[PDB]
């Protein structure tokens, strides 16, 4: 995933008023440490780990990348 | 969840120094890192383990496991 990537979903959690917890769930996927490196840039998502926020945000994974 | 690329990114950038690290184990295995000032829960099991401890159990979960 490209370091945008990060940035558009802090955003969109934000703007829908959703937790950290709320995307993480039972945090098998996830963990809310491992979301807050992501949305720093800290962290690079795994595949995997963005297709799972994706869902959760409520949204597709191509939206997320812009069609690439 | 925590696989190997990830765990390397964070020492190669610096947010993991030195020779231990504390480790969440979930079910026994691998699950996350923590950081000072990370938050953990009552119910996470964590451990000061050994960086390049952690380092070979992960590797050993990209090599092909072959079944019939």
């Amino acid at each position: 995933m490209l370091k945008d990537f990060g940035k558009k979903i802090k955003s969109l959690r934000l703007e829908k008023g959703l937790t950290k917890e709320a995307v993480c769930l039972d945090e098998s996927q996830l963990s809310t440490r491992q979301l807050t490196r992501i949305e720093s840039g800290q962290s690079t998502p795994t595949l995997n780990k963005a297709v799972y926020i994706a869902g959760r945000l409520g949204v597709t994974l191509g939206y997320l990348t812009d069609g690439e | 969840m925590l696989y190997i690329d990830e765990f390397k990114e964070a020492i190669d950038k610096g947010y993991i120094l030195g020779d231990t690290v504390a480790i969440v184990r979930k079910n026994g295995k691998i699950f996350d890192y923590v950081l000072p000032h990370e938050k953990v829960r009552d119910d996470e099991v964590v451990t000061v383990e050994r960086v390049e401890e952690v380092m070979v159990e992960l590797d050993k979960l990209e090599h092909h496991h072959h079944h019939h």
